């Protein structure tokens, strides 16, 4: 629930779009296993997709480590310092591809409730409303019931 | 003494047709030698054993029945095979500069 979970505001890592888009994902470590049905999909991904993904995203370093593993994993490190570890255990090639693409397209900011669907650093162009807007001014600035 | 383990890799020889037809002449000669039926077990064994001894590559039992003609034998001996490990294949498949693969096995 929102009250039982942290929250943040919509934001970008370094104003990611103003000048140029910078892919926030920087590292992808795939822990895979030679043997083990859990990492069959991971093995197929390494064989058939990882090269294409690497060349499509030249700004992401991919570390494929084949060691004995019961739960193959993918650790995504983002420019902002966030680390997201996802299990690719018993996931088909398509599922692994979608997960990896989502990690690539996703920023390092925490996946928590976002308070507002929008964020403006300049919400007002004409002047934020204050009680004295839309209020006429009186001669010599005389408050009501003032004698002189 | 156990001989050193043989590598399963086998690149088909360039003079494959000439070698095969020479062996066919040695074993069995007529025109269209590619169609010589290998229904006689004696001749089949002679040809296949000679080819295996020469080339270092033998017909598996699973394909032995389907090797019915010299054309089939030629097909089997011109299709290549490699035995390099998956690590070697992945590392020699032109890995992009941002893709590093390591084995802890």
């Amino acid at each position: 629930t929102a009250r039982g979970t942290p929250s943040r505001f919509l934001a970008s890592v370094l104003h990611n779009g103003l000048g140029r888009y910078v892919q926030q994902l920087q590292r992808l470590s795939f822990s895979v296993s030679r043997d083990g049905a859990s990492s069959r999909g991971a093995r197929e991904f390494v064989e058939r997709e990882v090269i294409d993904f690497a060349r499509r995203n030249p700004g992401v370093v991919i570390y494929v480590n084949s060691r004995p593993c019961c739960v193959p994993r993918v650790v995504a490190e983002y420019l902002n310092g966030a680390v997201r570890e996802e299990s690719i255990h018993c996931k088909s090639v398509e599922e692994i591809s979608t997960l990896v693409q989502k990690l690539a397209d996703q920023s390092g900011l925490d996946v928590i409730r976002i308070r507002k669907p929008f964020h403006t650093d300049n919400p007002s162009i004409q002047g934020q409303w204050h009680p004295f807007t839309n209020k006429p001014t009186t001669f010599r600035g005389l408050r009501p019931r003032e004698v002189q | 003494v156990c001989p050193p383990l043989r590598s399963r890799a086998y690149t088909p020889p360039e003079d494959l047709q000439s070698r095969l037809e020479s062996y066919v002449k040695e074993v069995f000669l007529p025109s269209n030698w590619q169609d010589i039926s290998l229904e006689d077990s004696r001749l089949k064994f002679n040809l296949l054993a000679h080819l295996a001894d020469d080339l270092g590559h033998v017909v598996p039992n699973s394909r032995l029945h389907q090797m019915c003609r010299v054309r089939d034998v030629l097909d089997f001996y011109n299709v290549p095979i490699q035995d390099r490990s998956k690590f070697d294949e992945l590392s020699a498949s032109n890995l992009p500069p941002n893709l590093k693969i390591t084995w802890s096995y």
